[PDB]
């Protein structure tokens, strides 16, 4: 065959944490981007923090909940936000509102 | 007042810019540094629609420049007429777009834009009573396809009122420079009918016909194709920058020209294009620029009118001439091609008429003309879109840029859409 | 008349009063050795406010400069403009405050601030009327934290009606000049909010993106980092040693933009800011000067004021111009930005026009602002003081200079005190 198995990008959000003024990059994530799940959090870096968030960088990724850390790339799902934080402790605020 | 915006995107639309900015200052008789050297107070008069006079009494363009790769920026700065800008309005990424619509409007399109729009609203205030916005690019890149309109479903959720027409470069149908040019092409034209208020749609193949047939040229360089473009952008507002008998601008062509909100693809055309000795065998009459205006080897887009109708013709003159000589012309071409024009528009030709003519000339004109001969170029991209869709060729480069086949689909059903209408008003009775 | 003394503490606050004076002496032409080479009148007319005639026509800066090692003042008095200072001020101990804030405030603050308020005694004595007191030192380290603030409490005890202003440096938040500068912000500010009258709080990391991004210099050293700052510092009082249309002085500022006697931490601005070659693409406007004043990449503090409400803002302008362009353009940026501005405080903007302009210019601005916007400044300090302080690390180190945990409680309750009024007040109705 020729036809392939549509390889498709995820149209999934990220949040920024602690910046309530922040409306969440959509980014084209699949498969044939990102290798591993660790090459993504290298994207993560320059696209999020430009003058004023995260000395650390990105190492935590959450849910919009958030009560579950994202594992690999298969824990991920079409068309949810997540939490892109850079600590153990998660802040509470609404992030989804106005998007 | 009445100012306008000139935005420029792409390599293409870079290109025709730098070619641009030098034929207006030639008319307003500015140096490369940015001073003045004039003769004349009607130069200055109207000045501020192209120009900020900055501190010392120089003049800077009006301008943003916008590109992914500083490649094509790097090359403007170097030439002369380099100088004249601003450095800030020069934007550019770093990653290029690769030559790809999907990463010109989703990947590097959002990561630019929010630097871009501060800038576009940064001069949006500094004019008193803004006109309306100018844009250069090209279908069948990536840059100019892609984040080109990108900013225009940006400005026009800004500013639903301003006037905002495209210098688009629609591909050649004989020869090709891009292998997926009919997949930038149709995901442009459905961006370009739901935003903008008018287009002038140019071919790059009748350019080639128009120095070699015409001006016998025997080397003709880009400096001297874009020339010929930028020579018709300059005549469109060339009422709004100078006095005249019967003034126009582009808000009344855009009332005249457009009698759908939909059907606004053009065609330019210039006149006159003498020879380098052959103009001295040449009369400069009104008749003489009449004749030049209408035949199918001055248009700039690679379409016959004799195929189709006109809807609405647009003559912009330069020069000083009588009115009378003008107003029979345009009444004598109306009656003998009486098959040609469309039946239930009467007096379709919109005349205006400037005083000053170009730079070096006596008189000029400039044809703005709308048909449904254009129909045969949407042909062509809708047939090879599904020449090349039937097969899902080339697809896994815009899929995996977070894109659906579903985003083609309506995107080609929109085109066929437009292709009904202009077949629809060929034939009305 | 209204004499001002300054004074001087810590590494960072010696080296810019270091420039800071050879900016005041080049507003009324001082050499480096103390005489006079102006060339007006004007210069002369009020320089007892910075100066003390001394005996042959030469004149010595009223400052105060304390440190507790002498690796920093002898810094100063080998450079340029050191010549010109009293060798009695120079106040200096031998232990060194080993970055700590006990020791700063406890063990060799109280071995020093004898010898100190001796000085201050006698420069009171020697000026006519007594308008205030302003202060340089910085947070992060352990003499500007520690001596700055001793001598605060002290002062206040003794002058319990004049103004008392410091241009405190806060540590940046992405890097970390220190590692225990949470410990020594935390402790500071518990004592600036008791006994100062207003505090201009200046980042590091906001200098950086200025002199990048909008100065576009390639190599900043402290040399151009501090002379922005002493800019500022200047354009404060430059109403009080000039005339002008419309005067202000230090007790105007604290009328204006203090509606609370616990908010009283500003951000400041300058304005113009050109680079070394795009100073030629830009008109000097007040128009241009207005819209630069209030964008977020001009501040000198970390922190953008769209996430939060300004609720008063000074606007000191230099060089002469239309009080009627001013008042426009101050009107005009109220109404557009509606959301910005605090509610219940109407016509929130203070305005102050000064007639010489700074040296080399022909106009320029001085933004001061108060707002909500530095709460996530006063979060960040607060996060990483309890992140550090519940694991009760870097902590024997202060309690060996003699000092308790319920110093540090107090301490942190203090601020989650200030936070929540920020808080409240940015949602009134
Ligand atoms: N008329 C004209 N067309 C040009 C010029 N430079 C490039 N083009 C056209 O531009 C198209 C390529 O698009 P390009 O500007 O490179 O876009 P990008 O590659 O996405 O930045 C082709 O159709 C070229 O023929 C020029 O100077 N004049
Ligand atoms: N802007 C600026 N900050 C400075 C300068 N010198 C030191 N600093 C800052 O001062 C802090 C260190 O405090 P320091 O003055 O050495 O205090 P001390 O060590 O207790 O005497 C750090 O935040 C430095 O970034 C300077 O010339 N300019």
């Amino acid at each position: 065959q020729a036809l392939s198995n549509e390889k498709k990008a995820k149209k999934v959000r990220f949040y920024r944490n602690g910046d309530r003024y922040f409306k969440g990059i959509v980014y084209a994530v699949s498969s044939d981007r990102f290798r591993s799940f660790d090459a993504l959090l290298a994207d993560l870096t320059r696209s999020l923090s430009d003058n004023i968030n995260l000395p650390q960088g990105v190492r935590y990724i959450y849910t919009i909940d958030g009560s579950r850390k994202i594992g690999s790339m298969d824990e991920l799902e079409e068309g949810e936000s997540y939490v892109c934080s850079s600590d153990n402790f998660f802040k509470k605020v609404e992030y989804t509102k106005n998007v | 007042m009445r100012e306008i915006v000139h935005i420029q995107a792409g390599q293409c639309g870079n290109q025709i810019g730098a070619k641009f900015w030098e034929v207006i200052s030639d008319e307003h008789g500015i140096d490369p540094t940015g001073s003045y050297h004039g003769d004349s107070d009607l130069q200055l008069e109207r000045i501020n629609v192209y120009y900020n006079e900055a501190a010392g009494n120089k003049y800077v363009p009006r301008a943003i420049l916008v590109d992914l790769e500083p490649g094509t920026m790097d090359s403007v700065r170097s030439g002369p007429f380099g100088q004249i800008f601003r450095p800030d309005n020069f934007v550019f990424g770093q990653s290029g777009a690769g030559n790809n619509w999907a990463k010109g409007h989703y990947t590097e399109g959002a990561e630019l834009v929010d630097s871009v729009l501060d800038v576009v609203r940064k001069e949006s205030e500094s004019c008193d009573c803004l006109q309306g916005f100018q844009l250069t690019h090209s279908l069948g890149g990536g840059t100019g396809s892609g984040m080109g309109t990108l900013l225009i479903s940006k400005i026009r959720e800004e500013y639903p009122d301003r006037i905002m027409n495209t210098f688009s470069v629609v591909p050649s149908p004989k020869v090709s420079d891009t292998v997926v040019e009919p997949y930038n092409a149709t995901l442009s034209v459905h961006q370009l009918v739901e935003n903008t208020d008018e287009t002038y749609c140019i071919d790059n193949e009748a350019l080639y016909d128009i120095c070699f047939r015409t001006l016998k040229l025997t080397t003709p360089t880009y400096g001297d194709l874009n020339h010929l473009v930028s020579a018709t952008m300059s005549g469109v507002t060339t009422c709004l920058r100078f006095p005249g008998q019967l003034n126009a601008d582009l808000r009344k062509l855009a009332v005249n020209m457009v009698p759908f909100p939909r059907l606004h693809f053009f065609m330019p055309g210039f006149a006159p294009l003498t020879s380098r000795g052959s103009q001295q065998y040449r009369a400069l009459t009104v008749p003489e620029l009449t004749q030049q205006m209408f035949d199918a080897k001055n248009m700039m887009a690679a379409c016959d009118p004799r195929h189709g109708r006109y809807l609405t013709v647009a003559a912009v003159f330069r020069g000083r001439m009588s009115m009378k000589e003008v107003d029979e012309q345009m009444l004598n071409v109306q009656n003998k091609n009486s098959s040609y024009f469309v039946e239930w528009i009467p007096n379709n030709v919109k005349t205006a008429v400037c005083d000053i003519p170009p730079r070096g000339l006596k008189m000029s004109a400039t044809f703005i003309g709308n048909s449904t001969a254009i129909q045969e170029l949407f042909k062509r991209i809708s047939e090879q879109f599904t020449a090349m869709f039937r097969r899902k060729a080339f697809l896994h480069w815009y899929t995996g840029e977070g894109m659906d086949e579903m985003e083609f689909t309506e995107a080609e059903s929109n085109m066929n859409d437009l292709v009904s209408e202009y077949q629809q008003y060929q034939d009305a009775t």
